[PDB]
DNA sequence: CGCCGGGCCGAGCCGTG
DNA sequence: CACGGCTCGGCCCGGCG
């Protein structure tokens, strides 16, 4: 409504703020241009027409999209392009360029990076072989993977229809291009990069001979091929571009794209279709492992790869991992997971708040995130004890003690986890979000009064409940509103089933289900004729209260008392079920008056449920996998060799081209780079104002050929081209730089003389190659805050989703959030203390303090360049770092060229950067895990500047081109569109699940987002089912940093899995891990004999060595590239993993035997000659062989 | 529980540096009897024996008998951090920490958490030795030294009332020959002809640590292992034991 | 107490996996 | 896409002096 709008309109007040000030300061033409390089927008049209334009074309865009959409008006805007309406392009080709450019923008939302650094070129060729007919030719560049296969598909409709608009005539291949491209395909998914999806042949020539443009660009590797030369591909080898946007684009998304064409209604695709489409008694429980074994197949894809160091969690679907649970706690939801913080220190402190563990039924790559509420792990203690172990500060407790961990415990999948993915929903483990709802519907169905969880009720159904149960009406009030965090005694559980008829309360109820129906017998006459059983009765109802058993009578069972989850002690030979479990140990056996006798075809929740007059659920039915990986990070955004400025060197500085050292050490430069020249005075120099008069300076071109020299607007006339050279006018030139006097006039300008160092550029990239002035490296270095390609500061974290937060969690004064505009919390009530959760409007930003202690540097030195350099007010003021909170940052992706403003608004202590996921996805992240970066405004303003953009390679970061202000959820992204925001998952889902319906047979039940865009409620109010306590409690650090030997890097990671029950190291966490030991070791043994040889100083590496051993230029040596402590690098260990776990013999057998070949490869180098004293340690190898 | 009492502890810290260089972890025997030590490289090359009578502290107070298993690193530099004439105290009660004392000019006290020790046991006693020779220390620490210009492996002969060291690589070649008559020879005891070669970088580690006045002791056979001695204040003497090569 | 030859570490810098 | 080994300067010495 009026809030929201309120917001929008503030965050445009600063941001304008922001551009006073970056307007004043380059206006004193310091820096490369006069004007901001970082235009600001709204919508996507704002976003494709400061992209790739053309001019206007933004106005358009918006009707057209008003009446059609986005997909059409794309289309609209194609035929308006090529009829002229924006003005005159010139030549047919570049009508094909501005209306595919623009086309491909607006269908990608222009988040990405395809319209701009994925397409190389468009061409209009003939079939020279074919018929002389024109068609239509794409170049594409490998960076188009980034943008995925969808868009990389678009591109080939835009393509087919833009040539259709300008009459053109479709491609008509031979054979050999045919054979050659589906050559291509093999190779590059052979040698290259694995395709997502690996096409057949046929399927490639299908594709071949059925898309009327052509699939091309540049080559990418150096990788020759067979059917050289054909007609019009000017290169014989590997075009990863083609092949890419061949393979994993229309192949591997044709489904969505035919999805496209309809929506076009654009002809000439049923091929595509045709495609698409030839793709395309017993008792209870008992029955529903059945088709659930059938239906759902373990997958296994994710233990397919161990890395040495990262843990394997739990088999697929093995019963003790991550029992799963729906739902949507505040952090978790747009792709990570929840968990109990127990287990994430009970596994010794692996995981940590994003380490992402690759899962394996909702989708791979889920994040982690803390929820305290869950169930976290059950433990069995070295002294025999089974403890469940809920809560944190407990697990700190008894962490060194933990003897075996049975029961890793909860995960909270989101729902929309499941809807995007398509996964089959997997039968709910029997969880109070559920139990609490068959609680009110018996209620309503018996006494006809009307209650509902998660809120608060009306005071006389309250009243009135609590008359039909007996029950403080406080307390039915708690349970009511928080049914996870306050669980009534057992007592009244056995009571509520039994007045109202639902089952057991669940955290009374234990794992029936993994013992079988004998096991529990056997304990069951244990139970009948040995216990000492102490009783008591609550309202009538008889409940046990202790049971002690010796364990010499009950012997094999302790093990069933452990698989049960049963919390028990030892002491004195003797087993103790205390009380609030002793009751659950035989309230479901009836209290041993009937009799339990396993029947076959029943799992024992259904023989239980067939004798008591108290009904169970089973607790634990799903169980998720999943192995840790891709830990989080927080780090600085460091070029590979660190850089503070962008000023080339050369050698002159050494090997870390420090300029300073240049400086002192006086030498001089000859490095590529640009001057300009003093109009008034005639000073020329690589800076921009005058020494003699301070004016701007003009830049100077030069002539490859002739050297000559010209000023700015002559070059401009000449049009860049020489008068006496037909060549082009470069703009730079390699040159003589006194790095002396340059760095003694930058600390003569700022006032600045302490700096350790200065580390600058060995050469400008960018294709200009003006250099940065050097006082912002002075003041970089001052400060200590690095640099990236573009100018601008950054620092990536991974980043994790929020919707709601508690200012006791982020460090936040509630009269502060009062400023920032927060009125009142989720429920409406006006915020008045720090434990009121509320909601985080959509671009405000929860940093670490990592962002926090670095940020603060950042905002150090804008300070001291607005003064120092530009001579302006000072702008942050930072002296803390919640002293920025409110400066607005640009949170910028990898692989794309549009930022997004965000405010800030607290600190955390993880290492994990959170946000509003509509800002995590307009961003375009997947939260699968992905790492992002976090600038602060000013700073990409006053420092950004195209003309240090690197001219060619654009990899997987960019920066920021175009920055919006305002998300609308439409175009943002797809993957937020299937969020559950449900306060609850109502009854009917729950129930829904058990027969395994797929997601979208009840999409209608469940809210999301893609029920709310339009309307003006999708800012308004969103919610989560599972409370935090905090969103930061938890091992705060992983602990794969800290483990530095591989050695005993694999004793950790395999430490481990002894503990778990559901791992199984022993045969198969080594033997996956041990796989990969073996695979390293042989491809090293196999390359070394055919490798190649190289020296420090003469780069050039002979592919044999010289008989001299000397090398050219140099009067060196030669180094070895693979070099013997390579090959020998994991003996120790594999060795170790043969000598102590049960190993299928085959790899046995390979790893001596490796072990006698890495001898026998070098009993002529290093011949055997220390003798050892102490002979025969017990080696596996020849103890082996002995055999 | 005990407490230990040791003077000039710059000269301890020394040798237990020198132990030090060789293995990385290791277990302190400690009995009524005195401080004792044993232990084998990583390589099964070398096997080092410490032997500690308690006459040599100054004080000694031990409660039974008990093996510490300490960090040989962090042992290192601790006592490094002692000086000259500064006193050694170690004392240790209930709990399972070491407590170092430095008291010369002042106290400071360390504690460091002991650490297990799985220990492998291998004592060899006195085996077929043909020649047996003293001599000063800075004579081997020269001709070690000298060999490392030239190889990697030192050969040793002893013949008889001569005792001769060599070494040769690729060019180079190293002769260091000396005898009862030589100064620095303090003994020579022939059996018959000896020959060994041996590990110069394990000599290197070994002899390092070693003044003009350092007696040594070197017992041997013909392609055998070497076991070197040599006296830590007239008491408890360091014994080495390292395998020959080819 | 100084120097200087060795030692230990932080830095590239590579490679390959 | 990510690890370890290998070699390189920069401090940090212990012994000669
Ligand atoms: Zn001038
Ligand atoms: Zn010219
Ligand atoms: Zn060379």
């Amino acid at each position: 409504p009026k809030e929201m709008e309120e917001y929008f309109e503030m965050l445009q007040r600063e941001i304008d703020k922001a551009y006073e000030i970056a307007k004043k300061a380059r206006a004193q033409g310091k820096d490369p241009s006069l004007d901001v390089e970082i235009p600001q927008a709204t919508d996507m049209a704002g976003r494709v027409e400061s992209l790739v334009g053309p001019p206007g074309v933004a106005k358009r865009i918006r009707e057209l999209v008003k009446e059609y959409g986005k997909e059409i008006a794309a289309l609209k805007i194609v035929d308006e392009i090529i009829e002229g309406k924006f003005g005159d392009l010139g030549s047919r080709e570049k009508y094909a360029e501005q209306a595919v450019r623009t086309a491909l923008a607006i269908l990608t939302e222009g988040i990405v990076s395809a319209p701009i650094e994925g397409i190389a070129n468009v061409k209009i060729k003939r079939n020279t072989w074919a018929d002389n007919s024109e068609y239509l030719a794409l170049y594409y560049a490998g960076p188009i993977r980034s943008s995925g296969g969808t868009a990389q598909a678009l591109s080939v409709l835009v393509g087919d229809y833009v040539r259709r608009k300008l009459g053109l005539d479709r491609f008509k291949p031979s054979e050999k291009h045919i054979e050659r491209m589906v050559e291509e395909v093999d190779l590059y998914h052979r040698a290259v990069t694995r395709l997502q999806y690996h096409p057949s042949p046929e399927e490639v020539r299908l594709a071949m001979r059925n898309i009327p443009i052509e699939i091309t660009g540049e080559a990418t590797d150096d990788v020759e091929v067979s059917h050289r030369d054909v007609p019009g591909v000017e290169t014989n080898q590997l075009r990863g571009g083609a092949i890419l946007v061949l393979a994993e684009g229309v192949l591997q998304k044709a489904k969505k794209l035919v999805k496209y064409i309809d929506k076009m209604g654009i002809e000439g695709w049923e091929w595509l279709k045709e495609f698409v489409e030839a793709k395309e008694d017993m008792g209870f429980y008992y029955s529903l492992y059945q088709k659930f074994k059938e239906e759902i197949a373990p997958s296994d894809k994710y233990a397919k790869e161990v890395i040495g160091g990262r843990p394997l969690f739990s088999d697929p679907s093995k019963p003790g991992g991550f029992r799963l649970r729906y739902g949507r706690s505040r952090a978790s939801g747009f792709a990570t997971w929840g968990i109990n913080p127990a287990t994430m220190i009970l596994v010794d402190e692996f995981l940590a708040i994003g380490t992402q563990l690759k899962t394996e039924r909702p989708g791979k790559g889920a994040v982690v995130t803390p929820v305290t509420t869950i169930e976290g792990p059950i433990v069995k203690l070295k002294d025999g004890s089974v403890l469940r172990v809920d809560d944190y500060n407990l697990a700190l407790k008894v962490r060194e003690d933990v003897e075996e961990i049975l029961y890793l415990g909860d995960a909270v999948i989101a729902f929309g986890d499941f809807v995007e993915n398509n996964q089959t929903l997997l039968p709910a483990n029997y969880c109070e979000e559920w139990w609490i709802l068959e609680f009110v519907k018996a209620l309503k169905e018996i006494y006809e009064v009307h209650l509902e969880p998660f809120t608060e009720n009306e005071e006389e159904s309250i009243e009135e409940a609590s008359d039909y149960l007996e029950i403080d009406p406080e307390f039915l009030k708690e349970m009511l509103r928080d049914p996870l965090r306050v669980k009534p005694p057992v007592e009244l559980a056995i009571h509520f089933s039994e007045v109202l008829g639902i089952p057991l309360h669940p955290y009374y109820t234990l794992y029936w289900n993994s013992v079988e129906p004998k096991d529990v017998e056997k304990l069951w006459r244990l139970l009948k004729n040995y216990a000492e059983i102490e009783w008591s009765n609550f309202r009538g109802i008889k409940f046990a209260k202790k049971i002690v058993i010796s364990q010499e009578k009950l012997g094999d069972s302790k093990r069933t008392l452990e698989l049960l989850g049963l919390p028990h002690t030892v002491r004195d030979g003797n087993v103790i079920v205390d009380y609030p479990w002793a009751a659950a140990l035989l309230t479901p056996l009836g209290n041993l008056n009937w009799e339990f006798m396993a029947k076959p075809l029943y799992a024992t929740i259904d023989i239980i449920n067939e004798n008591n007059e108290i009904k169970l659920r089973d607790r634990g039915i799903s169980w998720i996998g999943a192995r840790m990986g891709r830990p989080e990070k927080a780090k600085e955004r460091k070029m590979k060799p660190p850089v503070q400025v962008l000023f080339p060197i050369g050698l002159a500085g050494g090997s870390s081209r420090d300029i300073k050292k240049a400086a002192e050490e006086g030498k001089v430069a000859e490095v590529e780079i640009a001057f300009f020249k003093c109009p008034k005075c005639g000073h020329v120099g690589p800076e921009h104002l005058c020494p003699n008069c301070g004016t701007r300076k003009e830049l100077l071109w030069v002539c490859p050929r002739c050297n000559a020299e010209y000023p700015e607007s002559q070059a401009e006339g000449y049009n860049y081209t020489c008068p006496k050279c037909n060549v082009k006018l470069r703009p730079y030139a390699k040159r003589k730089i006194r790095p002396s006097e340059l760095l003694n006039r930058a600390m003569e300008n700022v006032k600045v003389y302490g700096v350790d160092k200065l580390k600058g550029v060995m050469g400008m990239t960018s294709g200009w190659k003006m250099p940065e002035p050097l006082e912002k490296g002075l003041l970089r270095a001052k400060n200590d805050v690095y640099v990236f390609k573009d100018g601008t500061i950054r620092f990536d974290a991974t980043d994790a989703p929020i919707t709601h937060f508690r200012p006791r969690e982020i460090g936040v004064s509630v009269e502060k959030l009062r400023e920032l505009g927060y009125t009142h919390d989720f429920e409406g009530k006006p915020l008045v203390s720090e434990d009121q959760i509320v909601e985080l409007k959509p671009q405000d930003i929860i940093l670490s303090k990592e962002a926090g202690r670095y940020l603060l540097k950042v905002a150090k030195f804008v300070d001291d360049l607005l003064e120092k350099f530009y001579g302006l007010p000072r702008f942050y003021n930072a002296e803390k770092m919640e002293d920025l909170i409110g400066h607005l940052v640009i949170g910028l992706a990898p692989h794309t060229s549009a930022g997004i403003v965000g405010r800030i608004i607290g600190f955390v202590d993880a290492l994990v950067g959170y946000a509003h996921p509509y800002f995590h996805a307009a961003k375009r992240r997947n939260c699968d895990g992905d790492e992002d970066a976090v600038m602060l405004l000013l700073d990409a303003l006053l420092n950004f500047s195209r003309y240090y953009l690197p001219e060619k390679r654009g990899g997987k970061m960019d920066a920021p081109l175009v920055i919006t202000t305002r998300l609308d959820p439409r175009e943002v992204d797809s993957e937020v569109h299937n969020m559950d925001i449900v306060r609850y998952y109502p009854l009917e889902f729950y129930e829904a699940t058990y027969e395994l319906k797929s997601p979208k047979e009840l999409v209608g039940v469940i809210e999301r987002v893609e029920d709310r865009l339009g309307k003006p409620e999708m800012y308004y109010g969103l919610k989560f089912t599972h409370d935090t306590d905090d969103i930061a409690l938890g091992p705060k650090m992983s602990l794969y940093k800290q483990l530095g030997d591989m050695e005993e890097k694999v004793r950790r990671q395999l430490e481990v899995a002894k503990r778990i029950r559901a791992v199984d190291e022993h045969g198969v966490a080594e033997k996956i891990l041990n796989s990969h030991l073996i695979p390293d070791l042989r491809g090293n043994l196999r390359s070394f004999t055919r490798q190649e040889f190289r020296c420090v100083k003469c780069n050039t590496k002979f592919r044999r060595p010289p008989l001299n051993g000397k090398c050219p230029v140099c009067g060196g040596k030669i180094v070895l590239t693979v070099s013997k402590g390579a090959i020998e690098k994991y003996l120790g260990t594999a060795k170790m993993l043969v000598t102590e776990y049960n190993v299928k013999n085959y790899t046995r057998q390979r790893i001596c035997l490796t072990e006698r070949d890495i001898d026998s490869l070098f009993e002529n180098v290093f011949p055997e000659t220390q003798l050892t004293l102490i002979v025969n340690p017990n080696d596996i190898c020849q103890r082996l062989v002995m055999a | 529980p005990f407490e230990i009492v040791f003077e000039g502890a710059k000269e301890f810290a020394q040798l237990i540096e020198t132990a030090s260089r060789l293995i990385d972890e290791a277990a302190f025997k400690v009995t009524e009897e005195g401080i004792s030590m044993r232990a084998m490289d990583p390589s099964r090359v070398v096997l080092i024996d410490l032997n500690l009578p308690a006459s040599i502290f100054s004080k000694y107070e031990v409660d039974g008998e008990e093996t510490i298993g300490v960090n040989m690193d962090h042992l290192k530099k601790v006592l490094k951090r002692g000086k000259a004439k500064e006193t050694l105290i170690l004392r240790k009660g209930e709990e399972n920490f070491l407590e170092i004392s430095l008291q010369g000019t002042a106290t400071r006290t360390f504690k460091l958490p002991l650490i297990d020790v799985e220990e492998i046991e291998v004592d060899l006693p006195e085996l077929p030795f043909t020649a047996k020779v003293v001599i000063l220390g800075d004579v081997i620490k020269e001709a070690v030294k000298d060999a490392s210009l030239v190889s990697d492996s030192m050969k040793f002969i002893a013949k008889e009332n001569e005792f001769t060291m060599r070494a040769e690589g690729e060019t180079q070649e190293v002769e260091v020959k000396l005898t009862l008559e030589d100064e620095g020879l303090l003994d020579i005891e022939v059996q018959e002809e000896t020959k060994s070669a041996y590990g110069i970088s394990y000599l290197s580690d070994m002899v390092k640590g070693l003044g003009k006045a350092d007696e040594v002791t070197i017992k041997f056979g013909n392609e055998m292992p070497m076991q070197m001695e040599y006296y830590i204040r007239d008491e408890g003497r360091l014994i080495f034991l390292l395998a020959p090569r080819v």
